[PDB]
């Protein structure tokens, strides 16, 4: 399953 | 910015077999940008309803898909499939040989 | 043996033509298991092997929610990445990245992913480490400082190292008919005249699975630069195709062998034309 990711470039 | 040509194959699933139902499939690989149209020929003309893969890529960061259809080869009909990129000043047409 | 778990995410910018596309799809080894297409629908991520299926609503949920997100973030990434490029508005801009792991035979974690592209180039990986960052740029290097700031890298590896593995270890075991098993290559060699003086021999590898695997020698020396390998290719049935072809002059056939290496074999093949 995937994760999430909430940092932005 | 830096751009690849695709590779491209044209190819059976299975050994052709005259009268006998198969897949006709184009992979092109190995290019950049991902825009890339596609078409597959029968006696120089468009085969309607081919299917793709959903875009990926490889470790190198170059794109590839698989374009595919039902057919049934005979002596007589030529296949093709059509390719155009951005690096290609002209679409690449490459012809189907079932002894590659 | 070893195994892997990937998921591919392509974002591609079309200005004037509404959002961008994203695509995702997500791998074991070398079998597709989910996909997603922004373009689609009302889009959700969706199954593409059966060994997945089982896998309940709120798996579903969770992987579009998360599939969603990321398209939008990519969105807002793609805009600032002109900014750190110097770039105009009015060109497609491609953003791409991988992330998964790398297992052994008794399923611990051997390599852990995070890495990025911009337009076809690296931009920021995540360390074999899981604990710094490789900066292509000085571009990338200012996204080095955010996540340097906001110890992205921990949160990264806390999930490569264990729901990654976890989760690969479960679709292995739920897999198990497919993912556990090596199709050998079927082989043969086809002749094909060129003229009456010389004729092409073709080393055929058919219905294999997974995609790792071809040489010609002459006298037992390996033909390397007179040999035309194809890239290893889709059949469109899970199993992959491969040939290896050489030019021999006319009565010569018997001087060449094909060498064929894939984890399906006990043992390399070796094989001749055989009229």
């Amino acid at each position: 399953r995937r994760r999430w990711h909430r940092w932005r470039l | 910015m830096i751009q690849r040509t695709p590779k491209i194959q044209v190819y059976s699933r299975h050994p052709a077999e005259n009268g006998k139902s198969n897949f006709l499939n184009c992979y092109v690989s190995g290019f950049h940008p991902s825009d890339i149209e596609v078409d597959l020929l029968k006696n120089g003309e468009r085969i309607e309803k081919v299917e793709h893969s959903d875009l990926s890529f490889s470790k190198d960061w170059s794109f590839y898909l698989l374009y595919y259809t039902e057919f049934t080869p005979t002596e007589k009909d030529e296949y093709a499939c059509r390719v155009n990129h951005v690096t290609l000043s002209q679409p690449k047409i490459v012809k189907w040989d079932r002894d590659m | 043996g070893s195994h892997s778990m990937r998921y591919f995410h392509t974002s591609v910018s079309r200005p004037g033509r509404g959002e961008p596309r994203f695509i995702t799809v997500g791998y074991v080894d070398d079998t597709l298991f989910v996909r997603f297409d922004s373009d689609a629908a009302s889009p959700r991520e969706e199954p593409r092997a059966p060994w997945i299926e089982q896998e309940g609503p709120e798996y579903w949920d969770r992987e579009t929610q998360i599939c969603k997100a990321k398209a939008q973030t990519d969105r807002e990434d793609l805009r600032t990445l002109l900014r750190y490029y110097n770039q105009s508005e009015a060109g497609s801009h491609t953003l791409q990245n991988m992330y998964g792991c790398d297992v052994g035979p008794d399923g611990r974690l051997l390599r852990g992913y995070h890495q990025h592209a911009y337009d076809g180039k690296d931009y920021i990986a995540l360390n074999e480490d899981l604990s710094s960052w490789t900066a292509a740029d000085t571009a990338a290097q200012i996204t080095q400082r955010k996540w340097e700031a906001a110890r992205v890298a921990e949160q990264l590896r806390a999930y490569l190292e264990g729901e990654c593995v976890e989760w690969l270890r479960r679709y292995l075991e739920n897999g198990k008919e497919t993912l556990q098993r090596a199709d050998p290559p079927k082989t043969h060699v086809t002749h094909h005249p060129i003229s009456d003086h010389e004729a092409t021999l073709r080393c055929w590898a058919l219905g294999f699975y997974p995609a790792e695997i071809l040489t010609w020698q002459r006298d037992g020396e390996d033909q390397t630069q007179d040999t035309e390998l194809v890239e290893t290719r889709p059949a469109g049935d899970r199993t992959f195709q491969k040939w290896a072809a050489v030019v021999v002059p006319s009565g010569e056939e018997q001087r060449y062998t094909c060498h064929v290496q894939h984890e399906g074999l006990p043992k390399p093949l070796t094989l001749r034309w055989e009229p």
